[PDB]
């Protein structure tokens, strides 16, 4: 699941057929265009937890937990100066939408498995 | 360097965090009931959101200030 995952981000990124941003999730749900998405919960959040399961158990949108926020901005690859090395001047992100043109992917199937199932 | 006239500043855009709890009214249950309304033109999208003001309501990038 880990490598699939990362694979599919960063694939995405190289088609950057996703609208990164909470600004731009929301533009994605209010034009009814949701996949798959990624989301941390049981973090510090004081209001945001309630916020993000409302946006996402409302128009059939994806499941994933993670553990705290501040980890969340190295899937896509925020913060990346110095890409030769731990990259240590970033801010988190709290949830990332993507729109996914390359779906068709090396684990991505049974992913996609799982979540039908 | 330095002149006379004291130098108005550039309007450099304020420092506001987790803003979208202002836009997107959170009640009871998990509908986004939104006060914001929606830009009946199609040239502007409807995630584009518009201005919220007293006597009028301005557009997106439309351009067109729906007063009262
Ligand atoms: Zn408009």
């Amino acid at each position: 699941v880990n490598t699939a995952l990362q694979e599919v981000l960063k694939t995405a990124l190289i088609h950057d057929g996703l609208a990164r941003g909470i600004r731009e999730a929301a533009k994605a749900l209010d034009k009814r265009q949701a996949h798959l998405c990624v989301l941390a919960s049981n973090c510090d959040e004081p209001m945001y937890v309630k916020l993000v399961e409302a946006l996402c158990a409302e128009h059939q949108i994806n499941l994933i937990k993670v553990d705290d926020n501040k980890k969340l901005g190295e899937w896509v690859g925020l913060c990346k100066i110095d890409r030769e090395g731990k990259p240590r001047k970033v801010v988190g992100c709290s949830c990332v939408v993507v729109k996914d043109y390359g779906k068709e992917s090396q684990a991505k199937d049974v992913i996609e498995e799982y979540f039908k199932c | 360097k330095s002149y006379t006239t004291p130098k108005k500043n550039k309007h450099k855009r304020k420092k506001v965090k987790l803003a979208v709890l202002k836009y997107y009214k959170v009640d009871e249950n998990g509908k986004i009931s939104r006060l914001r309304r929606e830009c009946p033109s199609d040239e502007c999208g409807a995630g584009v959101f518009m201005a919220s003001h007293f006597d009028r309501h301005y557009c997106g990038k439309c351009c067109l200030t729906y007063c009262f």
